């Protein structure tokens, strides 16, 4: 139960038993309780570089001032090798009531020039909560956006004080295509941005990239062509949406896009890269986009 | 004869060098040939480090000429450190700062041979407040790097080390002492 449950989970995950996760179309997530409108709205249109964060040992959402000081005195000491660190519980970035409340880590520089704005969130991540003990407050997702240098310093501090480890979360093109499909399946209005899929062909000498940017309403009507079962999108439906893209690109330019790999799928819901600098959160679906992102972080942790 | 010879050196100190019928460097040099064999018994090291360095004749050459070889044969004892902390008294006589440099180098070099290092550790602040003067900082930093225990890392000492780092340079000796103070209660952080 305290570990052996996780061993059985690892067994289930490694078994790879008929995975196709028929996923519910990201439902309009009415902003739960507090969710500081200024804070969350500041947190939306920021390009979060995802990481996978192992559960934090001996963490508490009461000693935020002590960790703030302990990390502020560490960051400016890494400059010895002007900065304020504000740990801020977000109070609403959680899928179920039992999830740990998401909390921020902002490198505030004089004025509120937030240099780094870290973000640990655990939403709909009850595949990790029910397997880890009480001492660990598990937040699988870590969100950077500040320079990679400051991330590779706060990550070291977190490893030193909490025994949590940051693997840079890399969304594979399979998961990328999945999220590119469930985000054009959403029920949104006033599409903010075009549905762009930045492909990148695997040529050895050259590195040609393709931006198969579709009109966002035109991709919704193309998704409805391959959408038959409502409520949940299947792997076959996602693959048929992606293959309709393939058969509209190889039709035009005679180059098989399916022979290439997704690197970035911009959508009116949320942009999503591969190499880590992934989640822009244009719309307020972020509890669903973050649900997928946390479910993907479990895959890397577990 | 060394105990007799060192008490003669003390007489060489109760009176001037000029008034002496024989040279000090002759008899102290016989003692130095003895040091080339065996320099100072625990009682001998104690006394000859006590009276030769507090205020008396103890020329900043002569007291140093002995201090280069004023260490111990068996081990250095607490009473050696006791009233040479009263040479660390650092006052009208003070065993002026050059001999202080060789003295703190003495302690750094022979920190390994004391019967009760806890006694000197209990004397931590007496040398920590000697860190403020510039000439002994490169050696007192080493000594406290050798003397430091958790009971000696009170936050006011942490702030004094930070004040020393801000006022003075980034000197690697202060960095080494800061590394210890970070290895203990982390009221300060530095890498």
């Amino acid at each position: 139960t305290p570990l052996q449950k996780r061993l059985e989970s690892v067994r289930k995950q490694s078994s790879f038993i008929l995975t196709p996760p028929r996923r519910k179309i990201p439902q309009c997530s009415q902003l739960q309780e507090d969710v500081d409108p200024q804070k969350v709205a500041f947190l939306l249109h920021k390009q979060w570089t995802l990481y996978s964060l192992t559960p934090l040992y001996k963490f508490s959402y009461s000693n935020l001032k002590e960790y703030s000081r302990l990390l502020n005195a560490f960051i400016v000491a890494e400059k010895q090798k002007n900065i304020k660190v504000i740990f801020s519980t977000l109070l609403g970035m959680k899928g179920t009531q039992r999830d740990p409340e998401a909390f921020l880590v902002q490198i505030v520089s004089r004025e509120g020039k937030v240099l780094w704005t870290g973000w640990f969130c655990c939403v709909f991540g009850d595949s990790l909560l029910e397997t880890v003990s009480e001492d660990f407050t598990c937040l699988p997702l870590f969100l950077a956006n500040g320079a990679e240098s400051n991330t590779a310093i706060i990550g070291t501090w977190f490893q030193k004080t909490f025994d949590c480890y940051f693997s840079p979360l890399a969304i594979n093109a399979f998961n990328l295509s999945w999220m590119a499909a469930m985000w054009t399946a959403c029920k949104m209005d006033h599409y903010v941005a075009t549905t762009e899929f930045l492909w990148s062909v695997p040529c050895s000498p050259q590195s040609l990239d393709i931006s198969f940017a579709i009109h966002p309403e035109d991709a919704k009507a193309l998704w409805d062509s391959v959408h038959k079962t409502p409520g949940e999108v299947t792997q076959e439906e996602v693959d048929l949406f992606m293959d309709c893209l393939y058969s509209h690109f190889h039709r035009h330019f005679k180059i098989h896009l399916s022979a290439t790999r997704l690197v970035r799928v911009s959508t009116s819901v949320a942009s999503a890269h591969t190499d880590g600098k992934i989640k822009i959160l244009c719309h307020k679906y972020l509890i669903g986009v973050l649900a997928y992102l946390t479910e993907l972080a479990i895959f890397q942790i577990e | 004869e060394e105990d007799a010879l060192q008490m003669a050196v003390g007489y060489f100190e109760k009176g001037p060098i000029k008034a002496s019928q024989n040279k000090d460097k002759t008899l102290e040099k016989h003692l130095k040939t003895v040091e080339n064999v065996a320099w100072k018994n625990g009682l001998a090291s104690e006394e000859i480090d006590i009276l030769l360095n507090i205020a008396l004749s103890g020329k900043f050459g002569n007291a140093v000429n002995t201090r280069i070889l004023k260490c111990m044969i068996p081990a250095t004892v607490i009473s050696e450190d006791s009233v040479v902390k009263a040479v660390s008294w650092l006052c009208v006589g003070k065993c002026s700062g050059s001999t202080k440099v060789l003295f703190y180098r003495w302690l750094v070099a022979m920190f390994d041979f004391i019967d009760r290092k806890e006694q000197i550790n209990l004397l931590y602040g007496f040398f920590f407040a000697s860190l403020q003067d510039d000439a002994l900082c490169p050696y007192v930093c080493h000594l406290l790097y050798l003397l430091t225990k958790k009971e000696n890392v009170k936050p006011f000492r942490v702030r004094k080390l930070l004040d020393l780092q801000a006022k003075m340079g980034m000197q690697p000796h202060l960095q080494a002492l800061l590394s210890l103070y970070k290895f203990f209660a982390p009221a300060l952080i530095s890498v």
